């Protein structure tokens, strides 16, 4: 009976392990396309129309 | 005849013809109470008043009771099948299809979906950059290939390798904008196939006002019924006062005249 | 955390969107433009040869008509890439939040609905309240006329 | 079997409490500090809050 | 019975194993990726240099 | 009795369907092995680089 309830609990964990790692692999990759680019171009990506 | 004049005051809808129905139907309250008066003695319809008291505050329990419940009752429980069809009974309201009410996905469950689908971006961007990457070395060594062939040192054959190169560049140039406006295409297209999406989404928030409205308009008119209540009470209590006082002051004193 | 952090939370999420998406176009198109350029510069390789034997003043026009060209394709280029391109996928990062905000919507309409039922409830028993009240208010104005007769 | 199984029930804890304690509390403070580390980038080079623009 | 459980925790073994060596396989994408570009910055600037035949 | 029980435990967990991540309704099982080829999709990707 614990070992039942315990394979549900466990697998929530999972997904947050999941959910955290594929947050993780997007935040470096945005960073590593930042860096091979001019902040003024991606400044342009992200804001450009919304500035004055 | 109260809930009537509710309804119409929360239906914006002032529709101009419903005052004639609303006279009548006071009128017809009137004389139905004063012969309730007429017919019964006044002790006992203050009792038939305190019974029917009594009725509301069981019923307002009743439902805080199911109602309380239903705030702790949450998921685990099994649809236990019980048998016994009486009549009908589907719901109060008269139907129940909708419970669905599979649990509401979390805007946690939502957010980790959305994060997924991001990493799914990296991963194409990443495979792409390689098969670019391979493509950039395939051409170098073309061109080069093509430029060793032109090396018979002579001025016509220099002048060829720069009408190459400049037509290369040019057939390259071309790809890269077309490919760019095919992918231009295809971000509207998304963003065409979600158009309704959208609309529909603007009119729930829409809705989300109005029904906000909604709430705060039935707010607004709780505390006016709320205020309306408390003074009836005080008035009904001042009207008691008023008729002891005319049978003190007035007919008490007529017998010794 | 505050409706400020899932704002926040989904902003960075389109942020990371954009960037990424964004790269990934332009290495679409760089990937596409180098498979056409492979393709063209295999194609004319044996056709090079037999063009030699052309006047000289000839592959100058050319070259000059080519140069004209590319300058224009280029310029079409960076008007796409810097000002057509970075606002699409704005729009489309937009619509990443579409499921969340579906989803609070969601739930909030099904709010709205327990607030405004006990709202009619406590209306509806506020006025069978004023109902019972009226009803002895009429009977204080009787009795009092009876007493004048 | 009674032996055997609570050692099946001990291995999914210590997986449970390794993800928890380890792994989770490792990826989080990566996440934080390149959140942070965005936040300020950008804030230096707009001279405002980058999230005040998007809203 | 107890084989079928036994399976399921074998199987969150595996899958929290693969989410673990993706989570590394990336950490080694990224540093490669970094390596190499300051590596490439100094080849990509010379051909475009062949645009510089005047006299 | 004690046999019983266990196999009934047991079955319920694989049968049971919850809402475990996102929108859809799924067993655990069935969870399991679309996180497991999502990973195995994303392995390929990276192995093919």
């Amino acid at each position: 009976l614990k070992t039942d309830e315990e394979l549900a609990r466990s697998f929530r964990q999972i997904l947050d392990l999941s959910f955290k790692v594929n947050k993780e692999i997007s935040l470096q990759s945005q960073k590593a396309v930042e860096e091979t680019c001019e902040s003024a171009l991606v400044r342009q990506w992200y804001f450009d129309g919304s500035l004055p | 005849f109260l809930r009537s004049l509710h309804d119409d005051s929360i239906s914006s809808s002032v529709h101009p013809g419903k005052e004639d129905l609303r006279s009548l139907s006071h009128q017809q309250w009137m004389s139905m109470a004063e012969k309730v008066w007429n017919t019964h003695t006044p002790n006992h319809i203050l009792a038939a008043l305190e019974r029917l008291t009594l009725n509301s505050t069981q019923e307002l329990k009743k439902l805080q009771f199911s109602q309380a419940a239903d705030l702790s009752k949450g998921p685990s429980c099994q649809l236990k099948e019980f048998s016994e069809p009486i009549t009908q009974s589907r719901s109060c309201n008269e139907s129940t299809h909708l419970d669905p009410q599979e649990t509401l996905p979390s805007f946690h469950s939502l957010i980790q979906e959305g994060w997924a689908n991001s990493v799914k971006v990296s991963s194409e961007l990443r495979r792409v950059q390689s098969q670019a990457q391979a493509l950039s070395e395939h051409l170098a060594e073309r061109i080069q290939e093509i430029h060793k062939k032109l090396s018979d040192g002579s001025e016509v054959s220099v002048l060829t390798r720069a009408a190459f190169d400049a037509e290369l560049r040019c057939v390259i140039l071309r790809g890269c904008r077309d490919a760019l406006m095919q992918e231009c295409r295809m971000l509207q297209e998304e963003a065409a196939g979600k158009k309704q999406e959208m609309k529909l989404l603007q009119q729930q928030q829409q809705n989300i006002q109005e029904a906000c409205l909604l709430l705060d308009k039935k707010q607004k008119h709780i505390q006016i019924l709320i205020k309306g209540n408390s003074s009836s009470k005080s008035q009904i209590r001042r009207s008691s006062v008023e008729a002891q006082k005319y049978v003190q002051d007035k007919l008490l004193p007529w017998p010794q005249e | 955390g505050t409706t400020e952090d899932k704002c926040k939370e989904m902003m960075r999420l389109q942020l990371a969107y954009i960037c990424a998406k964004h790269k990934l176009i332009q290495m679409k198109a760089k990937s596409a433009s180098l498979k056409v350029g492979l393709q063209w510069a295999e194609n004319n390789a044996s056709v090079v040869q037999d063009k030699a034997s052309q006047k000289e003043e000839n592959l100058k026009v050319r070259i000059t008509s080519l140069k004209n060209e590319t300058l224009q394709i280029e310029n079409h280029t960076n008007s796409i890439s810097n000002e057509k391109l970075p606002g699409l996928v704005r729009d489309n990062a937009q619509l990443l939040n579409m499921p969340i905000v579906k989803g609070d919507y969601d739930l909030q309409m099904a709010h709205q609905t327990s607030c405004s039922s006990r709202q009619d409830l406590v209306c509806d028993h506020l006025m069978k309240q004023k109902a019972s009240f009226e009803l002895l208010q009429l009977g204080y104005e009787l009795e009092l006329r009876k007493h004048r007769d | 079997k009674a032996k055997f199984e609570s050692e099946v029930l001990t291995r999914l804890r210590n997986m449970r409490h390794k993800i928890k304690r380890e792994d989770l509390v490792s990826i989080e403070k990566i996440i934080a500090d390149r959140e942070r580390e965005w936040e300020r980038k950008w804030e230096k080079i707009l001279g405002k809050c980058p999230f005040s623009l998007l809203k | 019975a107890l084989m079928r459980m036994e399976s399921l925790e074998a199987e969150m073994e595996e899958v929290t194993e693969q989410i673990l060596t993706w989570r590394e396989q990336q950490k080694t994408a990224f540093q490669m990726n970094s390596d190499a570009n300051s590596s490439c910055i100094t080849a990509q600037t010379s051909y475009l240099s062949i645009e510089n035949l005047h006299p | 009795e004690t046999s019983e029980n266990i196999v009934d435990v047991v079955r319920e967990r694989h049968q049971s369907k919850e809402k475990w991540a996102g929108s859809t309704i799924s067993t655990l099982c069935e969870k399991m092995k679309e996180l497991r080829q999502s990973y195995e999709a994303f392995q390929q990707s990276s192995l093919q680089d």
